[PDB]
RNA sequence: CCGUCGCUAGUACCGAUUGAAUGGCUUAGUGAGGCCUCAGGAUUUGCUUAGAGAAGGGGGCAACUCCAUCUCAGAGCGAAGAAUCUGGUCAAACUUGGUCAUUUAGAGGAACUAAAAGUCGUAACAAGGUUUCCGUAGGUGAACCUGCGGAAGGAUCAUUA
RNA sequence: CGGCACCUUACGAGAAAUCAAAGUCUUUGGGUUCUGGGGGGAGUAUGGUCGCAAGGCUGAAACUUAAAGGAAUUGACGGAA
RNA sequence: CAGCCGCGGUAAUUCCAGCUCCAGUAGCGUAUAUUAAAGUUGUUGCAGUUAAAAAGCUCGUAGUUGAACUUUGGGUCUGGUUGUCCGGUCGGUUUUUCAACCGGAUCUUUCCUUCUGGCUAACCUGUACUCCUUGUGGGUGCAGGCGAACCAGGACUUUUACUUUGAAAAAAUUAGAGUGUUCAAAGCAGGCGAAAGCUCGAAUAUAUUAGCAUGGAAUAAUGGAAUAGGACGUUUGGUUCUA
RNA sequence: UAUCUGGUUGAUCCUGCCAGUAGUCAUAUGCUUGUCUCAAAGAUUAAGCCAUGCAUGUCUAAGUAUAAGCAAUUUAUACAGUGAAACUGCGAAUGGCUCAUUAAAUCAGUUAUCGUUUAUUUGAUAGUUCCUUUACUACAUGGAUAUCUGUGGUAAUUCUAGAGCUAAUACAUGCUUAAAAUCUCGACCCUUUGGAAGAGAUGUAUUUAUUAGAUAAAAAAUCAAUGUCUUCGGACUCCUUGAUGAUUCAUAAUAACUUUUCGAAUCGCAUGGCCUUGUGCUGGCGAUGGUUCAUUCAAAUUUCUGCCCUAUCAACUUUCGAUGGUAGGAUAGUGGCCUACCAUGGUUUCAACGGGUAACGGGGAAUAAGGGUUCGAUUCCGGAGAGGGAGCCUGAGAAACGGCU
């Protein structure tokens, strides 16, 4: 209505911020930023109701300001900057640095890396295109843009960024039995290996991929993001690691696991 | 106010359509612009995305082009010659996209001298060479001469004078320009 | 339906940016441009091999197919190289747990490519605006003849 | 137990008033206001070397060992630029008509319903004292009668040769 | 083989008279069209439409009312036998 | 008074008061709607001889429906999945004697879409024949070559409906797991230490209309070779190519 | 958490309704009413009318500050501490409310923009402004306007006329910084194998042209143009090219135009490195701007399928755009969106069109065996509207109403 929309209410607010119900009326709307409103993640809910390093939005404001956060090498001061997929959280007072990855039921875990891993961002491809005087150019689904990028990065790739520097370290050919990790619907958050590509003329791809249990699902191409090799993946994925149990299962485990 | 509404329009059918809301600012179109060639005047219009959108109103001049040579010039118009859409845009002489028309060709005949030097209508001893090695590649289709001989070649105007401001064209060639020649006759 | 005349309006038509050079001297002369579509389509000679223009022609013109591909029967062939497709269907009604016969008509454009007839079985393609009510395009006349040469009995 | 004619209430129905009201469309005529547009030029100024009085008006009588010099008559060349204004265009609204919907006064009419005790009949129910119906015409004070044809829900599942 | 037609049991039915269909239906579904939803107001009002008309087809509501019906049972009664 | 049935006409259990007494209880009545009850709107699931209801009759376009017939049967292995046979075991687990059940490959006069090529995994192999219990236990190994082990491009698909699993059907709601708001209605919390730090969570399922995806080929339609202008191909000519 | 009872009767079994019974984040109301948690609450009639008050404004180490303010004292002989006011910026298009319209419209899911704009967002990034090349704007270009202070009008209004100064990331002008390569021009010699001294132009946007943006396999004969190396028989060899299902795509060149956009005469800290010992040339951390390409927030459209009652609406649309075409115009862009010219289409008993709705759509709500039926003004998502209808400014975004006409 009449152009951009400025609140975002608590209700309508995406549920894997994993928000109150109650606890006043809206939500923080993440920001303009480099991922997608509701595939996204803000400052305020990462260091409030996920890690509980403020007590309230006024405290993290304040924390902001300080200016120990780090969101992807630089500073940030917005309370509501969408951190999203794969984007490392750096707090330099705790030396706590994460890396935002979802958890098998979907919502982003709180994922306390190494201070050596957690200097690269791996992330996918989007686009590849040439800008202007001809210089080719890769896009990424998780923000950024890299000039020049190795000519056999091909779309739906993924690119290990240096980030401090902004660079390509690596990459990952997109293709049969090379370890992906679901950033989709009913299967976000889960870890397999790749059997088949769907091809689909503009209807989109789709992908048959198995996990490290056999049990075989299907996303779209999109939702689907190349991690590495079968038994190698180049990030450190939280406990579970992308299996996602039966109902049953998560029970047995529940009351089997009784250790006070 | 003038608007570009699909809730106005009855249907595909024929059922009157109710009026749905008040019309909005994203759906507007402007007032014609419609240049004759009478001074150099331009308005420009703030669009959507901010953005200016010249209006060319009476202009004169524009850079129509050669298709065979590859080129075009610092040129006048004199006139509104045939418009295939309507002849009420050749009474008020009101210049627009593929409006066909007369081009001052003085600036071409000049270009021509340069590129080729053999004259249409009817010093230096290296430049000779290329004169040589240059020339007798188009002989071009008769009427373009008789045009050029004149001082009026027959174009058709391609920018949208309306939207770009600028007024510049293509000198005609070939069966298209055989086509409008003949329209012309039967004009007249 | 109607065609034949080629060039014959107060304007007259080429395929925009697209050229006839008059100094070079090749044998077709006209430059025919065109695309091919593709979604496994094939670009159908009569289009290739002709002489119209169209700018609504998804083959030799700037109209690209994307989105829905339907199919139907064409009822009304007789406006200016547009078709009425009709698109027969079933309505489920959970109430009564049965279906309706359901109707729905598209007015989609035909390039000369084709020769349509009433009665023939189309398919067609999703694309640009082209009119008021054709957002379709004719990309495949399935029923080529549908007993058209073999029409009389004697042997 | 059925009608007519009475009395008392209420519902709707029709209905002259050249009825009244609201809205929706709408003919013709007008047409506010902006937008563009044709001009129009209050004012504001830059650059021109355009002559000063200026007390080193550029580092010592002098085109100042003349300085964005003292600064207005210049005038030329611009740039921006109001009211005002020529045609469009969108078009509110108004004026007077026309029209559809919904409301609503409405003298009178002609109905129907209710109610316990009115009046003249006894139509139907018993072969209800001319058997009932139905269709249809015609009549009558009211049931109703009576033609014609039909039906039995008939007052007969019956007359043999 | 075909249309204008009795008796018993009904296990099939049906409220019952009765029904060999009015059966194969709470053990609910062979295929279809049409019609009805307490009685009255009313086959009216209105509009349509059809007619030379009489009338036809089409078709309300307001309002009113606790019964209106059906089938039979026993009675009572009948200018029925 | 009485929704209705009805009570009232000098013996009212129904009106108006006391006592008793019932029902519900910090609630209970009344009014209108509405849902249930209503199989009194009926698809499931009603009626029409007489209770309301079969057009007076036949014709008839739409619609709705519509007889049966084309691949059935047998073998040969091979994956599971729970009951069995003991717990072979430290109340739980791994096979066999067995089972039904659901698949898969095939072979049966049988093609599952077919090729132009990439990778031919494999040995149908046999090139030297042997590391070696007396052996067809076992593999360094590459000219002919089994292609399903995958692609990456043609060629052209009879087309549906139906059903399968899947991907998508915002959160709140609904269903629903966990959890001592003191209980619950709720809520997304919490839980455990040295009580210096550590730590579970914030699930799952629905929604079937339409579109997308895939398997299935019964059912129902659709389609094809009867001027065969048909199918193939060692055709043999050609004709138009295109390049 | 599948349930039925009273009522025609003299009695009987049905048709059948009435009546009861139960529920309602369904309203009202009548009595009553101690406590705990929870809490809707001028929708229904009048999208009727409104006194008063309030509901949008806002400055940081970092835009401007000689308030003749505060406060003051141990950076100002151009400035430096705080800061009213005002101009610049940005915001006011969110939110909140309400449900009047509105019935294939809105809306729901589903597609698409190869059909477009997108302040903000984070990613990106511009030696070519010069125009003949022996004496030319840079260590900083210009004049305004507001605060103020002063001269006022008015019965009044968030009214603002005149003078005096006075700024800016105001708003205007405007400097540096080439080599190469490629394309148009050019003093002759020496009879061919022909071959060059040297002069001009080439950023980015803008416009139409125009070229490239390839790609199903191997091997020739020679006819016209006739090139490189000739080891003078002749050889010719290694000859470029992204993405999509798909383009006239990305994109890069040739050609011009252009009332030549842009190309940092910007603010806070800090005050480094070489001496050709000038105050020389040099270099850090940041702010804001500014170009198209990304992205994000979005934005218009747009595909498919789905709405409540009505035949006491069967034809409607098409003079006044209906359907399609061609061309233009317009638009950010698609498009009968509008104009011109032509064709006669388009929808419909698979209910078009019309009428009604005490209809905003959906999520959902009530009821609750299964199937259903009714309700959805109302906490979420969309859509509309700001007394009605119209029009427009500013702006990335409004046809805004706590903007205007
Ligand atoms: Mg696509
Ligand atoms: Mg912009
Ligand atoms: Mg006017
Ligand atoms: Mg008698
Ligand atoms: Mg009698
Ligand atoms: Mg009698
Ligand atoms: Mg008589
Ligand atoms: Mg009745
Ligand atoms: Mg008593
Ligand atoms: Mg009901
Ligand atoms: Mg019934
Ligand atoms: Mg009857
Ligand atoms: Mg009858
Ligand atoms: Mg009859
Ligand atoms: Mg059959
Ligand atoms: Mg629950
Ligand atoms: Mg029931
Ligand atoms: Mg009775
Ligand atoms: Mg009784
Ligand atoms: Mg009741
Ligand atoms: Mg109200
Ligand atoms: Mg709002
Ligand atoms: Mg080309
Ligand atoms: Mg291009
Ligand atoms: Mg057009
Ligand atoms: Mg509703
Ligand atoms: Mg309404
Ligand atoms: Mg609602
Ligand atoms: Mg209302
Ligand atoms: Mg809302
Ligand atoms: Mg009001
Ligand atoms: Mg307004
Ligand atoms: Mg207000
Ligand atoms: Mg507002």
């Amino acid at each position: 209505a009449r152009g951009p929309k400025k609140h975002l209410k608590r209700l309508a607010a995406p549920h894997h911020w994993m928000l109150d119900k109650l606890s006043g009326c809206y939500a923080p709307r993440p920001s303009a930023g480099p991922h997608k409103l509701r595939e996204s993640l803000p400052l305020i809910v990462f260091l409030r109701n996920r890690l509980k390093y403020a007590l309230n939005g006024r405290e993290v404001k304040a924390i902001l300001m300080q200016r120990h956060v780090k969101v992807d090498g630089k500073v940030r001061t917005d309370t509501t900057f969408p951190a999203g997929f794969m984007d490392v959280i750096t707090l330099e007072a705790t030396n706590e640095n994460f890396r935002l990855v979802y958890d098998v039921k979907g919502r982003f875990a709180v994922h306390r890396i190494t201070d050596e891993e957690a200097s690269y961002k791996l992330a996918k491809v989007k686009k590849v295109q040439l800008g202007k005087k001809g210089i080719p150019y890769v896009v990424t689904h998780d923000g950024r843009t890299i000039r020049y990028p190795d000519p056999n990065i091909k779309v739906n790739d993924t690119v290990k960024v240096d980030l401090a520097t902004g660079t390509i370290t690596d990459f990952i050919k997109f293709d049969t039995g090379k370890l992906v990790y679901v950033t989709g619907g009913r299967n976000l958050g889960r870890v397999g290996t790749i059997v088949h590509r769907e091809r689909h003329e503009g209807g989109f791809d789709l992908v048959h991929i198995k996990d490290s249990l056999e049990n075989t699902f299907v996303t779209r191409l999109n939702n689907v993001f190349v991690i590495g090799e079968p038994g190698r993946p180049w990030i450190s994925l939280p406990k579970g690691k992308g299996i996602k149990l039966t109902i049953s299962e998560e029970r047995d485990r529940r009351r089997a696991q009784h250790g006070l | 106010g003038i608007s570009r509404d699909s809730r106005h329009k009855r249907a595909a059918t024929g059922a009157k359509r109710a009026q749905f809301r008040k019309k909005r600012k994203f759906e507007l179109g402007r007032q014609a612009a419609n240049t004759k060639i009478g001074t150099k005047r331009i308005h420009p219009v703030r669009t959507r995305g901010g953005n200016q959108k010249f209006r060319a109103l009476r202009i004169e001049t524009g850079n129509f082009s050669w298709a065979s040579e590859g080129v075009a010039r610092k040129t006048r118009i004199t006139g509104v010659v045939y418009h295939p859409s309507n002849n009420e845009l050749v009474r008020t002489n009101t210049l627009t996209k593929a409006a066909i028309v007369q081009i001052d060709a003085t600036p071409f005949r000049q270009w021509y001298e340069s590129h080729y030097g053999q004259s249409l209508g009817k010093t230096s001893k290296n430049t000779e060479r290329k004169w040589a090695a240059r020339a007798a590649e188009a002989k071009i289709e008769h009427a373009v001469d008789s045009q050029f001989g004149a001082g009026r070649l027959y174009a058709a105007i391609s920018s949208r004078p309306g939207q770009s401001g600028r007024c510049d064209g293509y000198i005609l060639e070939g069966e298209e320009l055989a086509f409008y020649l003949r329209r012309l006759t039967a004009k007249k | 339906s109607t065609e034949l005349t080629v060039q014959s309006e107060r304007a007259f038509q080429k395929q925009p940016h697209i050229f006839t050079n008059p100094k070079a001297k090749a044998n077709r002369k006209t430059k025919r441009w065109y695309k091919n579509v593709g979604l496994g389509f094939k670009t159908p000679k009569t289009a290739i091999e002709g002489s119209y223009i169209d700018k609504k022609c998804p083959f030799t013109g700037l109209v690209s197919i994307r989105g829905k591909i339907l199919t139907g029967t064409v009822v009304s062939t007789r406006m200016h190289r547009t078709i009425v497709i009709r698109r027969d269907y079933l309505h489920y009604v959970p109430k009564y747990n049965r279906y309706e016969k359901r109707h729905k008509n598209v007015p989609a454009h035909v390039s000369p490519a084709f020769r349509v007839q009433v009665g023939d079985i189309v398919t067609v393609g999703q694309c640009r605006p082209i009119s008021k009510t054709v957002r379709f395009n004719v990309l495949k006349v399935a029923s080529a003849t549908g007993k058209a040469n073999k029409q009389f009995a004697k042997f």
